């Protein structure tokens, strides 16, 4: 929704499913997955951020 | 009584085992001069064996056909001494431990260096938490009825849930 | 002729190269230097054009990566059949795959997240898996 | 053997075996029709499990039969 | 000097021209074996190979077989050699019928068939000759 | 002066700041733990200096000071051993009556009933019987008192402190520069002429002046109380002249060249001392003196600062023939620019040397009363055999590491390494063929014998009373060694060892050493040994040669030394790294050494060790059942494992019960290792995911996320537990089988 | 041959293309991503199945996926 806002993940395949992550950047220039989110826990690959579509995030 | 077990107080096989242990220790000590350090050690072993067998006889344990004590663990109060009483102690001690641990996890977890505080323990805070475990059952029940014990369904899961 | 100076090794190609596809790699070396063979120990690359033969495309691409990341040399890779046909393989349009090249067309692209694939039961008894 | 050591080692060994066969006089005449490769990972696990099970069952059957029939107990 | 150079002057082939691999001794010795000799009908190649391998095979069965200590050891060894030769000719026939399927060089259906017939005849000849020799020695 | 001392003063600051930052050494681990894998990595890369700094000087300074630390640890271990001998041992009682008194230098506190482990060894003493042969070593040194052991321990402690201080000083205060390390000629001169030359010379002096007279008095029956102190043998020459009437002449014969006058205490009689059952002390004195001379001479071979000497670079460059292109050109740079190459060579040599020590010490017992201590002989042999195998495999592993990391094709053009890499396929194919041939023939001999014995066809087996496979070459060599004294070694009174032939040396009615006859069983077992060694060499050599590339992975070197795989492509690419080759080679080395130890144990129990009667009759431990029972697998299963395992299984209720407990525990750990060896990481990762959900449901969730062990770590743990279980099982088996005596 | 598929979650960082040892993958122009590029697998006959591309993927779950299938000489990593 906005920079720095916490969002609950809804991507079923995501390692951070049902977890809270902070939005880093949002691309207003179209794009299918514009909302970059960062989570505290690192996934199995060691990364802690991913791009999601606004439909795949619960706002708060 | 219980399952055809005769109390170890009147168990001939129990006394035979005691005699065998004592006599074998005596045969072992017969090859040392009286008063030699080995002789004193063996005599102390004999005394400890006699005390162990006497304590078992006086305790009220139930012997089998083999002469060894058997434990009744069906909840019988007369035999709680065998399993119920120690078990409670365990569930207390471990409970304490567990509770304390959980608290530490939930105390240092609200920090940026939460990971760094697990390899390196905050000994002052750690002892602060550890000293509070003697009331772990009450605190656990209070958290349970207060909703602060369990996390909501909104937590990590897998594709098929 | 143009081959890098190499003393020979028992790791070269085998009968399938004669009977099946063989591979060739060409490049240009500004100077003469020693590089590690994908099969043998070491070889000296000639000044100017160097042509080398191998039995697997992976060997050619490993050697190409060595050249690119050590001696900053551009290279080309071809496949030769027993019939004499020669096919150009690695630079498909003169520009490496890492760099975008207008004109390329996507292949094997799915327009949905990986988690939206159909269930195996839906595609059953047809000669297809969920991805296809 | 199949449960501990996995494929890569065996494939690299079969490479040298293929080379040796192809470079032998009086044996180059005879050539395989199917290219010889190491067992697949799943196949190797299955074969190791099969050997484990067969050996287990045979040894225990031998023990249980022989002891009982030898001491009549 | 340098006695190890790439085979066929091709550095990129998986071989080397070592003294064992490419020397007058080995080239002449292998080039005169029936399997590689020039101007031999495949039947003759098979016959030579069979004669070599039949006489060669009676001895192990004769001397190390279960009947080695009996007065009929030699005949049992000969029969075992004959059976093994029959097995090997079966192997050769199936290999020929599987490999070369779609008189000449030995790598053909008819060439290999003639080679196998020659091999059988020569192997039985070698076994019989070994028996004849060992019968009185 | 090309060879010179170069150091950096105050190279590193001494502070505890780093001690509170675990993982500081490596750049990746310094960021702190995100998952538990980090933890494991911190213990795996701790001593991987080469991967922590790109400078060779820094790696060299770390290695030097780590070696100082290891020396400190070894000195502390020696101090502990000597102190437990002085305060907690029956060394004096054993001295008085070595045959009957069982050595023991460990005592257990009575806390849970474990005092049963305090055996009735003797000498009015109770403790755990030791099998380290320390009592025999101390007797050979003429200790004869516990004050000397106490002071030996104190000196060892002071030396450990000095080693620790030297390590600290040579890292943090005066760190030698790289040019200082790269002095192979000077280092070899100093290690040969002084470390090994003057070490031998000093020990020979000790033996001549201390051990010889004291041991001669002890053999004469003098009680240790009446033996004068060792220093008394240095002040009054006559006191030694009574024992060896050649000191009377003094040192004048030595300088005059009349060394023959010293034949009283510098002998070449060989054989074994009939009284103590060990080697003659005079023989060992002459041995060490000759070795000191040779080492001092050899330490002047290399050129350091004065023109005279050998330049190993030129030496290597000079040796090149037609078959090997450039010859040994570039090996000096390899061995002076990479610690992994040097470590590979040194570990291989140390392992082979340890195995040679194990073989030589049993055949010619060097210490008094060690031959008849069957428990000590077996323990020492097996210990040093295991150490040798481990060191050999480690040398292989570090050769592979060098090949992956420190190998540079530019500096290795058409030299020996290049050519070996270029006919690696032929090498491995032929080693594979010879391994298969050896395995087939040798093990099929056993299978054939077993099949024939099961079918009742005993006349068709490979046995002495059947088809015979006599080790004719070994028997011929034994005969030549038997005939050597007087003909090919005219000045040697007796054969080197009684194994080859001769009388039966028995001490106190126990057969210290006797000739060992080789039969068909010896032939078969020796070929089994050769088969296993060839297979282990196959695995390790294949790991070394194919460490950089292969027809599967042309770019294996970029993947590193140890990596799990390269994916399921190309069929499957599991265990393709050289580290995995070491992982398999460790299993095969363990198997081969297990066979070696079983061969030694059964052969010695059935053919050498035993008892003698006053007439001279011999009665061995197992009655010589090796010849007709070591030729079938069932024979090994029944007459060796099942039969000799009675002691362990029946040790409960005695001082050896600890051995039975360790037997079971080793079995348990060995079986436990299979969990890691067979299973894969994905299952455990998913199980941990479920367990983590369970923890999270109660708001218990470690910040350091749990992770299943990496694939490489899974294999390493499985192998470590497998080796521990096997080694412990055989350890308990041998010690309980050879301590019930 | 193995089947290599690229999903629209890709962020066009090129890492999969770089990691590929057999030059199966490449970059093609695209508009659904910020970088304007997407990975493609035009020539999967040369894919060996090492799954290096998947290992070198930043996206939460493997915008590039490899499914092993029929094995040929090329995909079986055989020099013979
Ligand atoms: C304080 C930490 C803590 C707490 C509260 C729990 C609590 C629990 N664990 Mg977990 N667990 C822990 C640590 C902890 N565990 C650790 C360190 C390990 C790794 C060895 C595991 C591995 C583990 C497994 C594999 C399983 C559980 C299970 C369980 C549940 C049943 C009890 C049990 O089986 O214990 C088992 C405990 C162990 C096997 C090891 C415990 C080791 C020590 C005693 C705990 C750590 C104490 C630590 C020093 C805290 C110090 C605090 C101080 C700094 C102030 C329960 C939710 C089970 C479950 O899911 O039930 C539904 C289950 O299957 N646990
Ligand atoms: C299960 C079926 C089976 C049967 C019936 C036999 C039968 C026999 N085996 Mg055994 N064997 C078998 C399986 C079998 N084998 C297997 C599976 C193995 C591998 C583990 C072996 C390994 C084996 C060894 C290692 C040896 C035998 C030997 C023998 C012979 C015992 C010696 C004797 O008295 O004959 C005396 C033998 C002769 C007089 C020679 C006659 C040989 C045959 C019968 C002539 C006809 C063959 C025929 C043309 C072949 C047709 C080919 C094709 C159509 C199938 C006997 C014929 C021994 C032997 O042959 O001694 C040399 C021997 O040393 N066998
Ligand atoms: C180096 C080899 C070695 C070995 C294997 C042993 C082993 C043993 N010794 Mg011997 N000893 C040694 C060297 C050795 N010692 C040396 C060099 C000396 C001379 C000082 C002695 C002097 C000695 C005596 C005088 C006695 C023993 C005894 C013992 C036994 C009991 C030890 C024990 O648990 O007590 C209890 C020990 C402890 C509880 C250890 C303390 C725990 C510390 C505080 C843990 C700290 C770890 C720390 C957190 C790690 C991080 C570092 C930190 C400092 C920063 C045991 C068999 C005793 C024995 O056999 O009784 C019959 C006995 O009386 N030893
Ligand atoms: C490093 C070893 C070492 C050490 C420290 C000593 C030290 C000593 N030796 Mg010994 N010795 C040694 C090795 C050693 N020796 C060896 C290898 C041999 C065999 C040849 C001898 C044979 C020997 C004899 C035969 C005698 C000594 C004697 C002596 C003492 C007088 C020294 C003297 O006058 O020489 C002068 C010093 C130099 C030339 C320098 C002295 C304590 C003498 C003794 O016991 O009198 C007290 C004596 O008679 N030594
Ligand atoms: C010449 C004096 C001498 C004497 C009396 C001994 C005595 C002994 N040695 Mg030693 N040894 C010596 C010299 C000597 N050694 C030298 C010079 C070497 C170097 C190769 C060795 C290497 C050696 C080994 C590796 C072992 C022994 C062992 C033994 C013991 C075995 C029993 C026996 O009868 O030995 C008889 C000894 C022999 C028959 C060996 C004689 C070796 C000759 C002298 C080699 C000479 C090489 C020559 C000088 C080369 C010069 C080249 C140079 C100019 C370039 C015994 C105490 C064994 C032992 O103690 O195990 C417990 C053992 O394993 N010795
Ligand atoms: C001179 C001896 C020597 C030296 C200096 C080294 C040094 C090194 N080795 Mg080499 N190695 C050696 C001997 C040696 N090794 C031997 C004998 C073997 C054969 C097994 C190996 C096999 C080997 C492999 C396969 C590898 C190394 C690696 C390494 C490096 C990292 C080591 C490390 O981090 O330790 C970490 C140490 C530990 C984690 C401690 C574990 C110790 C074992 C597993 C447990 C011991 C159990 C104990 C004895 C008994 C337990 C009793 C039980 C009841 C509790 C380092 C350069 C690694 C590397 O990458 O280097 C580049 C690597 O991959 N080495
Ligand atoms: C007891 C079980 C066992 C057996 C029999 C083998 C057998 C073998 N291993 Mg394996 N291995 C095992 C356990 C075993 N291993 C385990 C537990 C591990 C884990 C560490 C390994 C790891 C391992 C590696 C890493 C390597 C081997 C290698 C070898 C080979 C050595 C060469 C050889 O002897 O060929 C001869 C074959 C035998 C002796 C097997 C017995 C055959 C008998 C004698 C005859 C059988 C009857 C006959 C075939 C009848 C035919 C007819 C019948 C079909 C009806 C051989 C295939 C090496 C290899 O393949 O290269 C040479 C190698 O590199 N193994
Ligand atoms: C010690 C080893 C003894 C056997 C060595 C065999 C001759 C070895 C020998 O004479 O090598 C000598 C040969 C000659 O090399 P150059 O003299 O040109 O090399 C000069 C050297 O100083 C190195 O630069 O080297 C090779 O060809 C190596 C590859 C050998 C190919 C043959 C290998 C056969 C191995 C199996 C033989 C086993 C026999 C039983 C072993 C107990
Ligand atoms: C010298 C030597 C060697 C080798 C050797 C060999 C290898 C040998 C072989 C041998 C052989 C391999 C022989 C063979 C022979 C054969 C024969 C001799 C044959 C004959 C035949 C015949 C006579 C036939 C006849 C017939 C027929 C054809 C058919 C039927 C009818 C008849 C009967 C007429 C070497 C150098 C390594 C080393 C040293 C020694
Ligand atoms: C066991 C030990 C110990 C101790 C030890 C000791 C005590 C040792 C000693 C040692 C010694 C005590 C040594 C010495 C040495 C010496 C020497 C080595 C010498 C040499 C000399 C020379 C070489 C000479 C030469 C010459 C002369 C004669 C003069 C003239 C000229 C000339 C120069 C030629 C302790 C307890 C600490 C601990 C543990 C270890
Ligand atoms: C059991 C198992 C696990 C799970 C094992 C784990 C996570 C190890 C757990 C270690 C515990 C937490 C430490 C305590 C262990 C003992 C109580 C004592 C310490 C032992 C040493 C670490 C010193 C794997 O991750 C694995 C991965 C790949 C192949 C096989 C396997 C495998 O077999
Ligand atoms: S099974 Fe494990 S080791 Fe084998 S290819 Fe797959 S990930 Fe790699
Ligand atoms: S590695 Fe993944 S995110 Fe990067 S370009 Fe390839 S498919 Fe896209």
């Amino acid at each position: 929704m906005d920079k720095g806002s916490k969002v609950r993940n809804l991507r079923k395949e995501s390692y951070w499913f049902n977890e809270i992550g902070t939005v880093v950047t949002i691309d207003k220039s179209g794009i299918k997955y514009p909302a970059l989110v960062r989570f505290t826990k690192v996934n199995y690959s060691g990364t802690n951020s991913t791009n999601f579509s606004l439909d795949e995030l619960q706002e708060v | 009584d219980v399952a055809g077990l005769i109390p170890c107080n009147e168990s001939p096989v129990f006394t035979k085992r005691l005699n065998a242990s004592v006599v074998k220790l005596e045969n072992r000590v017969k090859k040392y001069e009286a008063g030699s350090p080995p002789a004193l050690a063996l005599e102390q072993q004999i005394e400890r064996t006699k005390q162990r067998f006497d304590r078992y006889s006086k305790s009220g344990l139930l012997c089998g056909k083999d002469g060894l004590p058997h434990l009744i663990t069906d909840g019988r109060w007369s035999h709680s001494i065998e399993f119920v009483i120690p078990g409670l102690m365990f569930l207390y001690i471990t409970g304490w431990i567990g509770w304390v641990g959980r608290k530490y996890i939930r105390t240092v977890g609200g920090d940026t260096n939460a990971t760094e505080k697990e390899i390196i323990i905050d000994v002052p805070l750690a002892l602060k938490i550890m000293s509070t475990g003697f009331i772990w059952p009450i605190s656990a029940w209070q958290e349970y009825i207060s909703g602060t014990l369990l996390a909501d369904v909104s937590e990590i899961t897998v594709s098929p849930r | 002729p143009y081959s890098p100076i190499f003393g020979g090794s028992t790791g070269g190609w085998l009968r399938a190269a004669e009977v099946e596809e063989k591979y060739a790699i060409t490049w240009t070396s500004p100077k003469e230097q020693i590089f590690e063979m994908p099969t043998g120990g070491a070889a000296v690359m000639l000044i100017g054009e160097n042509l080398l033969y191998l039995a697997r495309k992976e060997q050619c691409l490993a050697l190409g990566t060595q050249l690119k990341s050590f001696k900053i040399s551009d290279y080309k890779i071809y496949r030769i059949f027993p019939s004499g046909e020669v096919q150009f393989l690695h630079p498909k349009d003169g520009v490496f795959p890492e760099k975008v090249n207008p004109g390329r067309l996507p292949v094997g692209n799915r327009s949905f997240s990986i988690g939206k694939n159909p269930n195996p039961v839906s595609v059953k008894f047809s000669g297809q898996g969920t991805y296809e | 053997m199949f449960l501990i050591s996995w494929r890569g080692y065996w494939q690299e060994l079969i490479e040298t075996l293929v080379w040796a066969h192809e470079r032998t006089p009086l044996a180059n005449l005879i050539s395989w029709k199917d290219k010889p490769v190491a067992l697949s990972i799943v196949q190797a696990r299955l074969v190791g499990l099969a050997h484990f099970t067969v050996g287990y069952i045979l040894t225990y059957a031998a023990f249980v039969i022989a002891s009982t029939a030898g001491k009549f107990g | 000097a340098n006695f190890i150079k790439p085979y066929n002057n091709d550095p990129f082939v998986g071989h080397l021209s070592t003294p064992v691999t490419t020397s007058a001794a080995t080239k002449a010795f292998l080039g005169n074996l029936p399997a590689y000799r020039a101007g031999l009908s495949p039947l003759l190649r098979g016959l030579e190979v069979g004669m070599a391998h039949g006489y060669l095979l009676v001895g192990p069965f004769d001397k190390l077989g279960p009947l080695r200590n009996s007065e009929i050891a030699l005949l049992s060894g000969f029969l075992s050699a004959v059976g093994l030769i029959t097995i090997l000719t079966l192997c050769l026939t199936i290999y020929g019928k599987v490999s070369f399927q779609e008189n000449k060089d030995l790598l053909t259906e008819d060439g290999w068939s003639q080679f196998t017939s020659g091999f059988l005849v020569g192997a039985f000849g070698g076994a019989g000759f070994a028996y004849l020799t060992l019968l009185n020695l | 002066t090309k060879v010179k001392i170069l150091v950096e003063r105050d190279a590193t600051a001494t502070s505890f700041e780093k001690w509170a930052k675990p993982g500081h050494f490596s750049r990746t681990l310094a960021k702190g733990p995100k998952t538990t894998t980090w933890i494991w990595n911190l213990h795996a890369d701790a001593h991987d200096f080469d991967s922590q700094t790109n400078s060779l000087e820094d790696v060299s300074r770390k290695i030097f000071s780590a070696h100082f630390g290891q020396l400190a640890v070894i000195f502390l271990w020696l101090s502990g051993m000597h102190f437990h001998g002085a305060y907690f041992s029956n060394y004096l009682a054993w001295l008085n009556n070595p045959t009957s008194i069982k050595p023991s230098a460990q005592v257990v506190w009575p806390i849970v009933g474990q005092e049963i482990l305090n055996a009735d060894v003797g000498g009015n003493f109770q403790g755990v019987q030791i099998t380290s042969g320390f009592f025999q070593l101390w007797r050979a040194e003429g200790i004869t008192s516990e004050i000397q052991l106490y002071w030996t321990a104190i000196g060892a402690l002071v030396m450990s402190g000095l080693m620790l201080f030297a390590g600290w000083f040579h890292y943090h205060k005066a760190a030698p520069k790289l040019e200082w390390f790269q002095n192979a000629e000077s280092m070899l001169n100093h290690h040969l002429s002084i470390l090994l030359g003057l070490g031998c010379l000093s020990w020979a002096g000790h033996q001549i002046h201390v051990a010889l007279p004291i041991n001669k008095l002890l053999d004469a029956g003098v009680a240790p109380q009446e033996i004068p102190l060792p220093h008394e043998f240095l002040v009054n020459r006559d006191l030694i002249a009574q024992l060896y009437p050649s000191f009377s002449k003094g040192l004048v014969p030595f300088f005059s060249g009349n060394w023959s006058e010293y034949s009283d205490f510098l002998t070449f009689k060989g054989g074994v001392n009939p009284v103590t059952g060990g080697l003659w002390l005079t023989d060992t004195a002459h041995h060490h003196l000759a070795l000191a001379v040779l080492f001092i001479f050899a330490g002047h071979m290399y050129r350091t600062n004065w023109g005279i000497g050998h330049s190993m670079k030129e030496m290597l460059e000079a040796h090149k023939g037609p078959f090997t292109g450039e010859g040994h050109a570039g090996l000096y740079e390899i061995l002076t620019t990479s610690w992994h190459a040097q470590l590979a060579i040194n570990l291989a040599m140390i392992g082979s040397l340890s195995i040679i020590v194990a073989h030589h010490m049993y055949a010619m017992p060097p210490y008094p009363y060690i031959a008849t201590d069957y428990a000590t002989q077996l323990s020492l042999f097996t210990h040093h055999v295991w150490i040798g195998g481990f060191c050999i495999v480690g040398g292989a592993a570090h050769g592979a590491i060098f090949m992956v990391r420190d190998y540079n094709p530019a500096k290795n053009y058409n030299n020996l390494l290049d050519r070996v890499i270029r006919h690696r396929d032929s090498i491995i194919s032929h080693l594979n063929w010879v391994s298969i041939f050896l395995g087939f023939h040798s093990f099929g001999l056993y299978i054939h014998n077993d099949t024939m014995r099961a079918l009742g066809r005993s006349q068709d087996m490979f046995s002495d009373t059947a088809i015979q496979l006599q080790p004719i070459f070994a028997q011929w060599i034994q005969n030549l060694h038997l005939l050597a004294p007087g003909n090919t070694a005219p000045n040697a009174l007796t054969t080197a060892s009684y194994v080859f032939g001769g009388d039966v040396v028995s001490v106190g009615s126990k057969i210290a050493i006797m000739p060992i006859k080789l039969g068909t069983a010896d032939f078969m077992v020796h070929h089994i040994h050769a088969f296993t060694i060839h297979v282990t060499a196959l695995i390790l050599l294949k790991g070394v040669l194919y460490a950089r590339s292969s027809k599967l992975i042309p770019d294996k070197a970029n993947l590193g030394f140890r990596f799990p795989c390269d994916g399921p492509g190309r069929g499957g690419t599991c265990q393709v790294s050289a580290w995995d080759h070491v992982f398999l080679g460790l299993f095969w080395m363990y198997n081969s050494l297990s066979i070696v130890l079983f061969h030694f144990s059964w052969k010695m129990q059935s053919d050498v060790w035993g008892s003698v009667t006053p007439t001279g009759a011999v009665s061995h431990i197992t009655g010589g059942n090796f010849a007709q029972s070591a030729i079938t697998i069932n024979g090994w299963l029944r007459d060796f494992l099942w039969s000799q395992a009675s002691q362990v299984i029946q040790s409960y209720g005695s001082a050896l019960s600890a051995y039975g407990l360790i037997f079971l525990g080793a079995h348990f750990i060995w079986a436990f290792s299979l969990m890691f060896l067979f299973s894969g990481r994905g299952y455990w990762q998913e199980l941990i995911e479920s367990i983590v959900w369970a923890h999270n449901k109660i708001k218990v969730a470690p910040a350091i996320q749990p992770r299943a062990l990496s694939i490489t770590q899974g294999r390493a743990v499985g192998l470590a537990h497998y080796l521990l279980g096997g080694i412990g099982t055989t350890w308990a088996f041998f010690l309980a089988r050879i301590i019930s005596v | 041959s193995h089947a290599v598929k690229i999903y629209d979650t890709c962020i066009g960082c090129t890492q999969c293309v770089r990691a590929c040892p057999t030059d199966v993958l490449e970059m093609v122009p695209w508009d659904g991503c910020k970088a304007g590029q997407i990975a493609s697998a035009p020539r999967t006959e040369d894919c060996v199945g090492c799954k290096r591309c998947e290992s070198a993927c930043p996206t939460d779950f493997l915008s590039v996926r490899v499914y092993l299938g029929g094995e040929t000489t090329r995909s079986m990593g055989l020099a013979y």
